[PDB]
């Protein structure tokens, strides 16, 4: 009873989380999949307070 | 460095016109010949088409007219595109294979198949690597990389950790993980690790960081003639024979069936064809025997436009005992189109010379070069051509700068054109070896 959520394992593909464009590599720094140069660039400046809630959006 | 000042580095193209394809005089190295430049640029303009066959093109004409230099500049006007084969007809008559074959083996060196797909390359400084060796084994590992722009972890499988200690992947090194195999050539080393380098030369070089995406395709385009796939499909691992020419009678089904994918490949768009060109230097040193196959040869789709040089007039045919003009059979010279040349007119003889001798950077007094006009309009082209390089380092024996009269009549005094070595010959009989006699004196 209420333990019938079942998880998975298997391959996931990963998206971007600052868009919705599939993207490739993550960031030492602050751990986002990003899409290209243009998202590097506003992940690199953005203030600080937002780059721990994309995680949150996320999980 | 491999550059060496040769007898045609001077021919930057055919310099020709190409919107009326007017022969200017003067344009790109070739200087004086009109029609017969005329004509080589409506052949290379009509191979450019494609829309035509294996044709024959006859450059006739004297000794040192310029025929390989017309030659050599339709090869400089294509670039690397249109395959042009060089064959001096000597290296038919080998002892590999037979004849017939080796001439077979060059006319399908110049069908090029041209095919142009995608693959996906990093560029990129690796910022670091750890590598999970802990009794342990390459099974897991990071590795961090940056661009200029960019920056990215990775992970690795097995059979990336296996290619990363292959090549020995440092924190610094400028490398190109090609995608889709695994292979990683090393561009260079980056400057700004250059206190991390200590197993390096004293003088070594050192590049800066990629610039863009760190994540692009490139649309690479090969073409491979249609000898190379005849070649590779002919052993177990046969692409080694066309770089050590072990390759011997290839069996006539494989080239059938690689002309029928050929076609095939064409006709659902992965592929193009670009026929080529063969330059058959010195086509009079071929036997019967070669022209009774190259009158069969330039009959199908794919054969390549054959450009070819005679020098002999009335003149025997080898195997056979009859003699022909230009040392071609008649049922052969129905085939060909003959480009007759013409020497040369002695203010082009000495704009030639002008154009020789800037090339190699030798300077010249001008009563020098009426004097070598002079002896150029009495011993041809390639006598004045060698007194240039001669004549510069006599300057060079005496601490001159520019050469002059005195210089030029001593490279005419020590080195004897042919005319005064066939006078030499013709009086000095007695202990020259004739034929039969050796007197000593
Ligand atoms: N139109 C030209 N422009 C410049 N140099 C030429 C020209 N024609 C001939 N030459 C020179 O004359 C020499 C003889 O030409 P080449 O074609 O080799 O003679 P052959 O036709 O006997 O082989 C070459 O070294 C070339 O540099």
């Amino acid at each position: 009873t209420n333990i019938e959520s079942a998880p998975s394992l298997a391959p996931m593909k990963h998206y971007c989380d600052v868009t919705g464009l599939p993207a490739p590599y993550l960031d030492p720094k602050t751990r986002l999949r990003y899409h290209n140069k243009e998202i590097f660039a506003m992940i690199r400046n953005l203030p600080q307070g937002m780059g721990e809630q994309f995680l949150e959006a996320r999980g | 460095g491999l550059n060496l000042i040769a007898a045609h580095s001077h021919i930057r193209g055919l310099g020709v016109d190409a919107d009326t394809l007017e022969p200017r005089p003067s344009s790109q190295g070739l200087v004086g010949q009109e029609k017969a430049r005329k004509a080589a640029a409506v052949v290379l303009e009509m191979i450019k088409q494609g829309k035509i066959a294996g044709r024959a093109v006859l450059i006739a004409g004297p000794p040192s007219t310029g025929k390989t230099a017309i030659a050599m500049g339709m090869a400089q006007s294509l670039g690397q595109d249109v395959p042009f084969t060089t064959l001096a007809a000597s290296e038919i008559f080998s002892l590999e294979m037979s004849k017939t074959e080796a001439l077979t083996q060059a006319f399908r060196k110049s069908i090029g198949v041209r095919i142009k797909e995608e693959s996906e390359i990093m560029e990129g400084e690796v910022v670091e690597i750890q590598i999970d060796r802990s009794t342990g084994g390459a099974k897991q590992g990071k590795l961090t990389i940056k661009t200029t722009d960019m920056e990215a972890i990775y992970d690795m499988g097995s059979k990336m950790i296996d290619a990363m200690t292959k090549e020995r992947v440092m924190a610094g090194d400028i490398i190109s993980i090609d995608k889709s195999s695994g292979k990683i050539t090393k561009l260079g080393r980056s400057y700004a690790r250059s206190r991390d380098y200590d197993a390096m030369g004293v003088d070594t070089k050192f590049l800066q960081c990629p610039e863009g995406e760190l994540q692009k395709r490139k649309e690479v385009v090969h073409t491979v003639s249609l000898h190379e796939i005849d070649v590779i499909n002919s052993r177990t691992q046969g692409f080694l024979a066309l770089f050590s020419g072990d390759t011997g009678e290839i069996r006539s089904e494989i080239r059938d069936q690689i002309n029928t994918k050929v076609a095939e490949w064409k006709e659902e768009g992965k592929a193009e064809i670009v026929p080529g060109v063969l330059f058959i230097d010195e086509v009079h040193m071929l036997d019967i025997e070669c022209f009774s196959y190259i009158n069969r040869a330039l009959e199908s789709d794919l054969a390549p436009i054959v450009i070819m040089a005679s020098n002999r007039g009335v003149s025997r045919i080898r195997g056979t005992d009859y003699k022909s003009p230009h040392g071609l059979p008649l049922d052969f010279l129905d085939r060909v189109v003959i480009i007759n040349t013409h020497p040369y007119t002695p203010d082009e003889l000495r704009q030639i010379l002008s154009i020789r001798a800037q090339e190699e950077e030798v300077d010249l007094t001008p009563d020098a070069l009426a004097l070598l006009t002079k002896i150029g309009q009495e011993a041809g082209l390639r006598y004045a051509s060698n007194l240039i390089t001669t004549s510069q380092l006599i300057a060079a024996k005496r601490r001159a700068k520019q050469v002059g009269v005195e210089d030029v009549q001593r490279s005419f005094k020590l080195f004897y054109d042919p005319a005064r070595s066939v006078r030499f010959v013709q009086e000095s009989e007695k202990r020259l070896i004739g034929n039969d006699g050796v007197v000593d004196f």
